[PDB]
This record gives structure tokens, sequence and C-alpha cells, in this order.
């Protein structure tokens, strides 16, 4: 309820490099065209959280950001794809 | 379906997301080929604009590490060989699906989960890269590596090489090697890296590079992230590093694909596709029982070379059940498949007979 702002911020500010570059979600008015569209992905909160910390392709292990900030990023995506 | 594949058989796919598209298990047919508008996409970063198709003979290729650098357009590429060859065309992915079943407890893995179609065997023309080096004087002495880099415009604010696709495999493979500009009789698609692409035989999709516009006969690996740490096989847990082996060499592998679902008692066509990455399929066993009972298969068509896959297939005579369909290949080598393969923690090469069984119900 009150960690999604937070999600959003690490979303479009707080990453380093920051998701909206490389991703498209509608909700945050993000249009990153290199890793896929997340509303066409609709990924669940436990997927993004993997991705986001075991990374994947060009998104490396997570390394600078802690647990409850991942959290919030994965509960954030989770909920507003595809809205 | 995304629009730059609005032409595609949108039943015929799994729209995994834009960038990933599986093809579906019973879509295959039974010709080899595979329809182009069938066939899997696998995009690693954004896709390049219609317009570059604009001028397909003018797309150019800078060729480097070689006695003498030129940049060539394919309109030069065309006077200098000819060469066309069937391959497999298959993600290092696929499979993922069958990796990601055998995780416990706290185990997690990202990517696509495929399961069978992120693969396709498809017919290739155009020039060989041994015509295009020798033409170009030879290769650099000491040269040890062919590196290939997509054409993809990358945005702007990020550093090129953690996403541009450009991969090396061994010069060893220069003989084998085309620059298509053709795929199964059709100038190559944007979706399939028209208008040109290097096509590595035997080796994962990731080695096969789009729209390339560059092609180097190097000393060293490239340093792009998508060769240093990326397709790399490694251990759960740890993290892609340089001296684990990348996703180049195929192993065999086979899958069934006919009859999908449901079936009549009685006599029923079990077939599937096999092949042995860089050699021939040598044989197939079909079981029924999922494992407990074997038979010899029979190819069916004709043999498009090493690095193609056969269709095969078995006729079994069955009563009404639920049957489990599984496929065990052998190369001319002598190397079979695995019940299962070892687990690895991006999840590539998935090569195991059991896991992708199908589930017939006879009725
Ligand atoms: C450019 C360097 C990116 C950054 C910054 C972020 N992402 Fe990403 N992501 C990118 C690509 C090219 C891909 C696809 C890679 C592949 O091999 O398919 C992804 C993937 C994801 C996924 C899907 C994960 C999966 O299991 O398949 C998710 C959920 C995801 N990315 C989320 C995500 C988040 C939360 C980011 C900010 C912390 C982020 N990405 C940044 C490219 C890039
Ligand atoms: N340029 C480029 N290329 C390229 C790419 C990208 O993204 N880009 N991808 C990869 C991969 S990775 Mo995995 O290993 S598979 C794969 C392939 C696919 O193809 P399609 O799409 O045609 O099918 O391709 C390849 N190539």
């Amino acid at each position: 309820e009150d960690k999604l702002a937070l999600g959003r911020e690490i979303f479009l500010e707080r990453s380093e490099p920051q998701c909206a570059l490389c991703h498209t979600l509608a909700d945050a008015e993000a249009v990153g065209e290199v890793g896929p569209n997340l509303d066409e992905l609709k990924p669940d909160a436990e997927r993004v959280n993997t991705a986001v910390t075991n990374g994947i392709g060009p998104m490396p292990a997570n390394e600078i950001l802690t647990d409850e900030e991942i959290e919030a990023v994965a509960l954030y995506v989770s909920t507003v794809a595809g809205k | 379906l995304p629009d730059y594949v609005a032409w595609k058989d949108a039943d015929a796919l799994i729209v995994h997301s834009d960038k990933t598209l599986e093809t579906k298990r019973s879509e295959f047919g039974t010709s080899i080929i595979t329809p182009e508008e069938k066939l899997y996409i696998r995009n690693n970063v954004n896709t390049p604009p219609e317009s570059i198709l604009a001028d397909r003979d003018g797309w150019k290729v800078e060729i480097s590490g070689v006695k003498e650098p030129r940049t060539l357009t394919v309109a030069e590429l065309k006077t200098l060989g000819l060469v066309t060859a069937a391959t497999v065309l298959q993600c290092s992915g696929n499979g993922r699906k069958y990796f990601k079943d055998q995780l416990t407890g706290d185990q997690k893995m990202s990517g696509t989960p495929w399961t069978v179609g992120a693969a396709g065997c498809v017919i290739w023309s155009g020039v060989p890269l041994k015509a295009v080096v020798d033409a170009l004087g030879g290769p650099a002495e000491g040269a040890r590596f062919i590196t290939g880099t997509g054409g993809e415009e990358l945005p702007a604010g990020l550093d090129p090489k953690l996403l541009v696709v450009e991969r090396s495999v061994p010069i060893s493979n220069l003989d084998n090697v085309i620059l298509a500009w053709e795929m199964n009789g059709r100038p190559l698609s944007l979706a399939h890296g028209g208008p040109l692409r290097m096509v590595v035989p035997g080796y994962s999709g990731v080695n096969n590079i789009k729209y390339v516009k560059a092609v180097a006969m190097t000393e060293v690996e490239t340093d792009a992230k998508i060769q240093k740490t990326s397709y790399r096989v490694h251990a759960l847990g740890e993290k892609g590093s340089p001296d684990q082996p990348s996703v180049w060499e195929q192993p065999v592998k086979s899958w069934i694909t006919t009859p999908h679902e449901a079936a009549k008692a009685g006599q029923v066509q079990i077939a599937g596709v096999a092949f042995g990455g860089m050699n021939a399929c040598k044989s197939v066993e079909v079981s029924v029982d999922g494992g407990q009972t074997w038979q010899e298969a029979e190819f069916i068509g004709p043999d498009l070379g090493r690095f193609a896959w056969r269709v095969f297939a078995l006729s079994a005579d069955l009563a009404r059940g639920t049957y489990t369909l599984v496929s065990r290949a052998t190369d001319t080598e002598g190397n079979v498949q695995p019940e299962e393969t070892e687990m690895n923690g991006a999840g590539y090469g998935h090569n195991g007979w059991r896991a992708p069984a199908v589930k017939l119900t006879v009725a």
C-alpha cells in the first residue's frame, strides 16, 4: 500500500542503470525498448525479484541495492503491469 | 502479435513477450523445414526499423582482421561466392522450463521458460566467410576467433558493451560460416536478421548474428557483456565469467512433435525431430511408456546435412490409455541424450529425454 511509490522511485530514478531506460511500463510512462515490454510480460512479483537479484542478460546480479528495495520494485512492477 | 512480426502466424506461436515468441509443438510439421511464419523469435535488445531493408544490397559489412581490411556491401558479397546450407537454429534457452521444473526450495532461476519451440530448421543461402576472407588476402596471422557484430542502433545513454550483440566463436568454424542474405528461398526477413546474417552452423542461436554489420578475425574474444559473462555455463548461485564454457557447439537433442495430445486406439504414427548439433543424428529410439521400453525409429524425408535435424517416426499400435512419449537420439560419434541434463544457473543447453515427454491420451 505504501511500499509501491518506493518501487516506482526505484524504477524511474534510484536504480543504476534505470529500469525505465531499458523497459516499457505504461504506468511509469516508461518507454524503454531494449528489454521486454513488461506490460506484455505481465510478470509476478517473484519473477521480478529473482531477475533483479540474480541478474539476467545485461541486468547483473544485484549488488548496490538492499532487499526492502528489491521487494518494493518487485511489488510495484508485478502490480501495475498491464493495468 | 507485435507489429514487426505482424505477418507471422499468431495461432502457431506462444507470445512470451514482444522479444520472445515460441513455436507450438504441434506446428513443426513433418517436412524438416520450419515454415518461416512459424519460426521462433529471440532478440536480446531492441530491433532495427524496416528502413534498413529499403536497400538490401547496399547494406555494409566491415571486415577487419584480414590482411586487407575493407567494408563490403551485400552487392559485393553476392559476387564472391554462393553457399546454401540447412541448419538448426535453436536458442541456448530452449528447454529452460525443464531446468525450472528441477529447482528445489529456495533455488530460483530467471529467463524465458522455453520448452521446445525455440528451435527451427532452416535453409540459409549466401556467401561463405572463407571465400570472403580469402578474397581479402586471408586472415591476419594468429587470428583465433570469428567475431561478428549486430547492426542494432543502440539507444544513447548506456555503455555500448553492456548491450551490443557481438559474439565470438573459434576460427575453426571459418570453413562452415555463412553470411546469408536468404532464408528458405526468400530474401531474409527483418525478424530473422535481414538483410544479412552470420550463420554459424552447429552453434546456439546467440552466435548467429542478425543484421551483421562487422565481422572480425580476432586474437581474443570480444569483451562485450553478451560474451564475457552472459551465455556462460555455470553452477546455480554462480555468476557468469569468461573462464566458464560459453554456449557454442549444440549438443545432441530430439523431441516428439506428433501426436501432440490425443489419438484413437490402434495404429498411431509417432514423429518428431532429432539432430546431433555439430554432427549428424545417427539413430533415434522412441518410448511410449516414458522410458521403460525403447524401439528404434525410422528416418523420414531426406538428409539435409550434418547441422540439420532429421524427422523420425515410429508406427505404434496402441491400446486405450495415457501414454508418455519420449525420444532419445545418438549422433554419428556415438553421443546419446541423457535422461536429464546437469543443472546450470542460467539454464542453457537442456537436452534431456525425460523432461519434454508428450502425454498422449489414446481414447
Ligand atoms: C538495460 C541495462 C536494463 C536495465 C537497466 C534493466 N533491464 Fe530488465 N532486462 C533487460 C533485458 C535486455 C532483459 C531480457 C534479457 C533476456 O535474456 O531475456 C531484461 C529482463 C527483465 C525481466 C524478465 C526476467 C526474466 O525472468 O526473464 C524483468 C522482470 C526485468 N528485466 C526487470 C527489471 C527491473 C526491475 C529493472 C530495474 C531494477 C531492470 N529490469 C533494469 C534490460 C534491462
Ligand atoms: N543482432 C542480433 N542477433 C541475434 C539476437 C539479437 O538480439 N540481436 N538474438 C540472438 C539469439 S540469443 Mo538464444 O541462444 S537465439 C538467438 C537467435 C534467434 O533468432 P530468431 O529470432 O531469428 O529465431 O538470434 C541471435 N542473434
